[PDB]
């Protein structure tokens, strides 16, 4: 639907939609920008991620409320949970489709390729949260994406790089919540935290603030898990 | 629920 | 789109959507229930009101953010504000359409007729907030609806009745913010508050809590306005 | 912004 709008206007409107907390609009603007076929800048990648994370985050929260009601239990609660589930799956498939056509294959720099592979892992993870039918193949798809991202990140990025940190955080969550691997989750969070800590001395004040924020999330998880 | 990146 | 779903299932799903904070869904379920053509109960009327108030409330907040950016200022901010504006107008027209076809004409009891006329006033008020083109006729439509509601409420309901209180609160806001009548707004809020205060002695503990909550909103406005 | 019913 956004084929007639200029790329720059789509990006401008995504920023306006963010300010207005209109995340569905923001996602549609960024989908349109991606479909222009040009690579995305760092800022643009972040706009894409914020938009879809907010959309799917609302869906996931609703799904969890409905699934809890359904667990406690006519066909209505199941029907509605299924409706929300299908809508969530659709959003995940849309994101995965953008990554596959053709953001990942055009991403050569480590910052972009890791970013997109992390996103791929995240959206398969969300699919895994609701899967019951090929749960295993979905889980393996998430794992593979996260693993490729981690292999690049460890080769190409310092241990304090925020995308490297956020990837490791989310892969640890994948292990704990999806793969039933809490020890792997804790290991990963601890090693990531400690290697980042040892590299903080290299950073500026601003970079330090960025890295330590994400480190605190790793710590929050380790506190919950141990 | 643990924290993923936010 | 809801023609094939049972009325009771639509009401059940509206309640589930509320619990899930899926207000767009909740509004669509309640629109479907209204279009079954039966009158609505008290609880059902409240579900209808909560759904649309949450939908339009988000639109209004976004419109305000965009209008502020536009005031500070290519065509993009105006275009997007216009998009959100048109979507808001559409929701208001949908609600007004349900009230006109045929909720108001079938509402004979004071509790239902006042409720619907208050809603009619509220949705014209939201249309007035964005109007620039027949602002005057929109403002007069709100006023007339609120005035009919107030005339019934004063005849048929005690001064502590929550719907009577909420009507007076919103009509006072209409005077202050839309009609450029701050003295009328303050008068109305003060008289409403004082007449309610004098009638609290007649209430149960639970009814007292209900009435005093809305009275506190009248007071909050009088504090802001004086 | 004043309070309307909520
Ligand atoms: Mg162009
Ligand atoms: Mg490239
Ligand atoms: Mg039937
Ligand atoms: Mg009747």
């Amino acid at each position: 639907a956004m084929g007639s709008m200029e790329r720059a206007s789509l990006i401008q409107k995504a920023k306006l939609a963010e300010q207005a907390e209109r995340y569905e609009d923001m996602a549609a603007f960024m989908k349109g920008a991606v479909e222009k076929g040009e690579e995305l800048s760092c800022e643009e990648r972040n706009l894409l991620s914020v938009a879809y994370k907010n959309v799917v985050g609302g869906q996931r929260a609703a799904w969890r409320v409905l699934s809890s009601i359904e667990q406690k239990s006519g066909p209505e609660v199941r029907e509605y949970r299924e409706k929300v589930e299908t809508e969530l799956q659709g959003v995940c498939d849309t994101v995965l489709g953008l990554l596959d056509s053709h953001l990942i294959k055009e991403a050569g720099d480590a910052e972009s390729r890791v970013f997109y592979l992390k996103m791929k892992g995240d959206y398969y993870r969300y699919l895994a949260e609701v899967a019951t039918g090929d749960k295993k193949r979905i889980i393996d798809s998430a794992r593979s994406a996260y693993q490729e991202a981690m292999d690049i990140s460890k080769k190409e990025m310092p241990p304090t790089n925020p995308i490297r940190l956020g990837l490791a955080l989310n892969f640890s969550v994948f292990h704990y919540e999806i793969a039933n691997s809490p020890e792997e989750a804790i290991s990963l969070a601890k090693t990531t935290f400690d290697e980042a800590m040892a590299d903080l001395h290299t950073l500026s004040e601003d970079s330090y603030k960025d890295s330590t924020l994400i480190m605190q999330l790793l710590r929050d998880n380790l506190t919950l898990w141990t | 629920r643990p924290s993923s990146w936010r």
